[PDB]
């Protein structure tokens, strides 16, 4: 019912640099987002949830901002370990969804 | 594994089929509640009203924060990570209080941005406002009773003398007051719960939960099947006695669908045995799980036309007796008499219908002839088999075809005993059967002796 | 450390049906949801369903409504998938998840079943 | 055929006789309640609240609607034919009131000729005239607040405060509305709906609905009372938020040879201890047959029971038995509470529990006194004509009966328990002791 | 002496003791109350309202003297005395009523001289003063909403809008009023009712009345939701429509040598399925007396019980041996729903069926077992100073009993059902039974 | 077709009691309800009293609530009217009637019994 | 109680002629007023209910009209068969009462 | 006439326990609420605390809830008050008094008893 | 918690004369306070209760008044038997409290 669309599915960063992924949605969500990363390998993690929280273990690298509509992640600094893909989630309503993806690289 | 075919000719007609569904999966908001209005604009002759409100309401908040103290001060972090909890301190205490207390611990960390703004909270004139510290965190602030103050009592302050304003805000304050009591008092004996309902905490708004649903953004499609099973909770976190408001948690859950089971019920119709009237005790709903029979409590739960909803199971067992007559052993099934001239005589499934005719006029529309039933026979069924149309009184009804033997008029079965179901007959039975069994024993002992 | 197992891959010839078992260490079973979800080829994510084994409820997507059957084996602590009637577009990967308390988002996940039909 | 005098030794005192009241024969009448109200005079600054309420509306207003049309499908012309296939699943009531449906259909063409006259009415209480042989009368449930409070106020404050305070009276409304037209109305089809949960909709005011039809007798409050004037729904308009109500009206009829006889009940003294009986406290009789009646669905006045329906309920043979004359088949119960009637009065002669109450002459200055082997002590004015039982003096009559009430005993029945757990251990002990008697009887089955 | 190390093994934890209080001894005050409001400000456009408010009102208002005429006819001074002969049929709640009535008739004749300034009036809460020693009170229905809507808007709405307005809230009002004052009140004479219910009269805003007469306790409340504040109607007034009412305000007493215990219930493991034990969960024990108590009647707090009249119940001997002792005497009913506890803290000691729940410690990271021959487990820091169950960490105290607690069995009562119909079923069941075996019993007699 | 049938002409001496019967065909007998009317040689109507034979009850004018008693015998579907000390202004004509079903008009009559007191 | 007044008690009429008969009331009674026929063999038939409802079988040459206490009834074109006597009937309070009659002649 | 008869005068020593005892007669015993007083030297009087037979309630003032114990006998119709641990300053008269049913005042009084502590 | 104060402990007083005994409190009491005479011999009787009411068998001799916080009695041309000691007490709240005593002399 709701769809996600990221509107950049590559992006190019150097090392210490900052980087910004945005997050769109065609209704209101009452900032029910969540943010996921995946490694190359296949293994998925839990980043942010509920748009401004930590996840236990996370480093604090990473932020989490945005309202309305329109959501965004921003890493700061970002080591090798960066390198993965990169999801937002809403929580609003069933059934539940999915954005499409954005990858870095070096 | 019901039978239902010996039981129509008991008196019970099987009717709709229904679903069973219970909650889970809550998501979580949470919203502050004023509890005294703001007087600025008509200040210059308020009296001395405030400070007695005040007063009165003090002592009213008082020991819900002394209650919620004693979960507050032995609950910490032991990093040796979850919820740590001191067992000495607490004493006695139950399941549902220990979860609760963890549940208030994690609301404690959301509690605490929200008392950042004391001093915005105590400035708001209006009945509803959204407060904004940055664009990722708001709250939304109800106040009791400031509506009628800015609406009626400031544009009248100068057509009339305002010592009749202060009588008109003392009574409007007491009468806010007298309904408060009814949920906030000493009623209230465990506010450290997760099971009072939102209607009920709605009365500190003046019973208006529509709006604080309707603003707070929920919308769904079962949203009036969850407002009327009782399923959406609220619990209070925090306390201000210094500028009188409470922080509340709201819940909302999901239905899901119980999985091999479902709810059967039955339609009594009276029936003739010799001379007189009859009606089988069978309870009207039976639960089916997983091949498993049982009672089940529908008080508690919301009945619709496909499904029963309720927000927790409800299952009953069932005695071995009842279980063997329902699975076809007629002679095992109690019947009580008939007094009264209003009980149902007739009923339809699936386009055939069940009648006691000897009760009830019985004939034909087609050909004009009457319907008999014999001395032998407890109830009729009637399809087009015989003839189309019936008439019932002043109703023409067009039947269908039964589906089972087609002997179903021809065949008999065996009935069970009679019962007494009155209150005061109870301890009449049980006085009787014993008188029966000590004379009894008072035998045996001589039959013992010899 | 709470961890979730999941079974080998597999080959399956159209029209037959396979069965997919997940299974958890490290906490209590019945204390929370389990959810799966379908990642295919161009790496975009779907949700399936989710089954609450403490009550015994079961919630489904109305695209997969006809396709997967939920269950659990609450003895030895493992939940089970069945897809039915499969064709060459249900090559994918499965991820079994475990569910938050209060928000609907999902803090531990499966390693991942690969499935192909040919 | 009650027997009186031994009834009273046990501790039951007759009381006051009544009559038996059924309803029947009802007059109908239609109405049309509206449930969205005119704004039109305060149009400028509405804001956007209107079409979120007709949405909210819409909603609870469609299953109300989807549940009529299938009795309007399947009814027609033939007297009143119905197709049983189609219908699959029905009880008698339901039936019954399908047909009373159909009935009061053939009104409502008439009535709905004046749509465009009902969308324009901006009063509480309006009355619509087509022709003077019909008229119909319109209810509008928020008028007169917006009439009185909103529209005289529009020009000094703010309106946005106006527009919230629509709001908020509109959520209200909502949410008076939610408990009687909500999801709990699952068969609408039925005729057994009061008039005051159908007057929700108008805010609780059926006073008013009541006198403006004209309605008036001398048996308005008992029918009101107990829950005899009735409604059913027939039409609902979706487009327009409107709904068509009937409304019946019955008389009272009394039943013949039939009666309903109360008793009170006194605590009396055996052993060393005190004891009450345990029997039903009304009782009724019809034609020449006692039985039981559940009073706790009907009304009670001081002449009369009214009930909207017959309660009459069966009785076991051993109380029927204890009623007629047999005190040894009647239970009674300990009492361990410091709270009990311990006296009463009938047709002027006392009786009383004199061992545990302090019971003097004022006449004679002497106490009276009970003995071990008594139950109760009978007290008129053959004796001595004034008594006091503390800080009341009272004085007495003659008592129509034995001369030898005093003097004569009778047999008392067994002990028995009433709470609810107690009934549960008393059943186990039971089948206990039966199934170790069978078990020994085994013994003497086998020599 | 209950034996509670025995009652833990069933699954009865033992919770919080509290204490028994009622009340007595109240004090007196006296009110008017008008309900009729007074338009004299706005006599422009009434219309015929008031006409047809007052003949519906009269009509009301006439059963209730008509029933407090009965008892003013027979009661004279002489103590005072009563003739029985005139009265007929009475409780002693009712004579005890009457005696009340003729005492509080003696202010009434003081309070009735001043009608001219009752009916001259035009505020909602007025105090009369005659003389420095007797002042009165006076509560008018509806006076505030006239006062302060109808009044200042008269000149800016046309005249018949104020008058459909006022007949609306006059309706409204009877309305609100027909459910306590209509004919369900048959005996008014008792002095039983709540200020609650008689607070409809003035809206339902009893707290006004409360303030304004002055009263101020440290138990208010406690009082107020225990229903012990009470209210009697001495006087009605039908050509000027008033009613005057006494207010009876009473202490709590605690009585001696008594408290109340509660047990906490917990399911158990027998041979493969969950149990619960069917035992009351609130005992009183007077002296050296155990008995039953409703619950249902009394108001509930931290420390103590708040009764208006005593509610003791007698008790079987076999529960009272289950109670101390002898737990082969004791009922228990299987478990089939999911929903249930499985464990309870009592002292800093944990108590838990392993079988259906997580234990495990977590100092030793290693879980802890119940055997097939095991109902409970008993949990405390000489084992585990630390244990977890689901997402909660809990630290223990110290077990004050036998260091045997874990190696000791007990025996199992008989197996129950607690639903009505299965209560008929097995009623039936051993009836038949019972008349099988006496009949076998007659065939061998005849042998 | 539904009719009602009435028994035949009356003579009754003056201080005696006279029964009059009225019989039912053509439909269901205890679902409606029974009224009797008295015309007398001014040409004037007047009502007696009704009598519900389902739950049977009675209603009665003030003017005959002495003077009339009504029965029902649902076995032979039959209505009776039970006369009381008879004066010489009793003579008149008697109707049985069938009531409707939700205002108060009677839609069929019987033929009428005629009564002299001499 | 409510006391029915037929002022007219005897008309003439002519064949084919309309003829118009008046009923009065003491109270208002809310429309609730029916009308009878009696012939002169002593039958008695309903002819109209509730002030404008005509039963089953009667020809649609009777109507009826009139409110508050005044009511009408009116016959057009009279046949032969219409001679007869006319009863207007109140069905407001207990007890029910009748009207005087009217008898119509050629 | 209603009247209450106490008894008589004694001596203690210090750190010993009295009984006082308060006999009435002419009325019903447990109709009515008791009440102790005490006036000490100087001729102040204090309020000791009440007793209710009917219901066998008890209430105190602060001041002495642990130096008296209030008892009632209903057998003999008695009332007993009983003192604790005695100093020199409990020597003073002691009064049993009855009230009244609605409003807090006394209208019978005993005669008194002295107590002297040595 | 309520404090009962009689400033004047001692009055002198000739046979005939009229008399007069303040009483004060320092709260409201609302009217709830009563009169009591204590004689020589240690008798005491009740006088006035509900500041105005005469008790059952007192001559109409005395006479009480008063509002708010103060209260008086009233004794007019009084006689031999009339020496003795008097003392006001307040029922409006626990505990109950008396006064100090004031004693008359010839
Ligand atoms: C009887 O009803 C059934 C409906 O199920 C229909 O199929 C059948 O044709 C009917 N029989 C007759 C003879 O009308
Ligand atoms: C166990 O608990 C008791 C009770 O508080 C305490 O005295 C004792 O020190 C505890 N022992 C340990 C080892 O924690």
């Amino acid at each position: 019912d709701i769809q996600m669309t990221q509107t950049t599915s590559s992006l190019s960063a150097s090392l210490g640099d900052r980087v910004t992924i945005s997050c769109r949605a065609s209704q209101d969500i009452s900032n029910y987002l969540h943010w996921y990363q995946q490694k190359p390998d296949g293994t998925v993690n839990l980043l942010i949830f509920y748009t401004s929280r930590l996840h236990s273990g996370v480093p604090s690298r990473f932020s989490g901002s945005g309202s309305g509509t329109d959501y965004s992640l921003t890493i700061s600094n970002l080591e090798q370990e960066d390198i993965a893909t990169y999801f937002c989630q809403q929580g609003n309503t069933l059934p539940r969804t999915f954005g499409g993806g954005t990858k870095l690289e070096i | 594994i019901l039978h239902y075919e010996k039981l129509s000719k008991i008196g019970l007609v099987k009717g709709v089929t229904r679903k069973y569904k219970i909650k889970s999966n809550p998501l979580t908001k949470d919203i502050v509640i004023k509890m005294i209005p703001n007087v600025s604009n008509m200040s210059q002759c308020t009296g001395s009203v405030m400070e007695n409100y005040k007063t009165r309401l003090n002592g009213i908040l008082t020991p819900i924060k002394g209650a919620l103290e004693i979960y507050k001060n032995n609950t910490h972090d032991c990093v040796g990570a979850g919820v740590c909890m001191a067992g000495v301190a607490i004493g006695i205490a139950t399941a549902a209080q220990i979860t609760a207390g963890v549940a208030l611990y994690e609301a404690m960390k959301n509690a605490d941005n929200i008392n950042k703004l004391k001093s915005s909270i105590e400035s708001t004139n209006e009945a509803v406002v959204k407060l904004q510290e940055t664009a990722e965190k708001t709250v939304y602030v109800f106040t009791a009773l400031q509506d009628y103050i800015n609406t009626n009592l400031v544009p009248t302050i100068d057509k009339i003398p305002c010592k009749q304003t202060e009588l008109s805000l003392d009574l409007a304050l007491s009468k806010y007051l007298s309904d408060l009591l009814f949920v906030f008092g000493p009623n209230l004996q465990d506010p450290v719960s997760n099971s009072m309902t939102i209607q009920a905490i709605s009365q500190a708004f003046g019973g208006n939960y529509e709006t604080l649903l309707r603003t707070l953004g929920y919308a769904t499609e079962d949203f009036d099947d969850l407002l009327e099973s009782d399923s959406i909770t609220g619990q209070i976190i925090y306390v201000d006695l210094s500028s009188y408001y409470i922080i509340v948690r709201v819940y909302f859950p999901i239905l899901t669908e119980i999985q091999q089971a479902y709810i059967q019920e039955l339609l009594p119709v009276s029936f003739n045995n010799d001379n007189s009237e009859w009606i089988s005790i069978v309870p009207n709903f039976i639960l089916v799980r997983n091949t498993l029979i049982s009672n089940i409590e529908i008080g508690f739960c919301l009945i619709t036309k496909r499904s029963v909803i309720c927000n927790q199971d409800y299952a009953t067992p069932m005695t071995n007796n009842m279980r063997e007559c329902l699975t076809g052993s007629t002679e095992k099934c109690p019947r009580e008499l008939v007094v009264s001239s209003h009980v149902p005589r007739f009923a339809l499934s699936n386009g055939v219908l069940f009648a006691n005719c000897i009760s009830v006029t019985c004939q034909c529309q087609t050909t004009g002839r009457a319907i008999s039933q014999s001395g032998e026979q407890t109830l009729l069924m009637i399809d087009n088999t015989t003839c189309p149309t019936a008439v019932l009184g002043n109703v023409i009804i067009s039947l269908g075809k039964y589906l089972g033997s087609v002997n179903y008029n021809s065949e008999g079965i065996a009935i069970g005993p009679p019962v007494f179901t009155d209150k005061v007959d109870i301890s009449s039975q049980i006085s009787s059967m014993n008188q029966s069994l000590q004379q009894s024993k008072d035998y045996i002992k001589e039959a013992q002796r010899l | 450390e709470v961890q979730l197992q999941q079974s080998g891959p597999e080959l399956v010839k159209p029209g037959a049906s396979v069965k997919i078992s997940c299974k958890a260490s490290g906490y209590s079973f019945t204390g929370y949801t389990m959810n799966w979800v379908k990642q295919s080829h161009g790496k975009n994510l779907e949700w399936i369903g989710l089954i609450n084994p403490f009550i015994g409820g079961t919630r489904y997507n109305q695209k997969f409504k006809g396709k997967a059957t939920l269950t659990v084996d609450k003895s030895s602590r493992t939940a089970y998938m069945e897809l039915l009637s499969l064709t060459s577009e249900d090559s994918a990967v499965y991820y079994c998840a475990r569910e938050a308390d209060y928000d609907w988002y999902f803090d531990v996940w499966g390693a991942g079943t690969t499935v192909t039909v040919s």
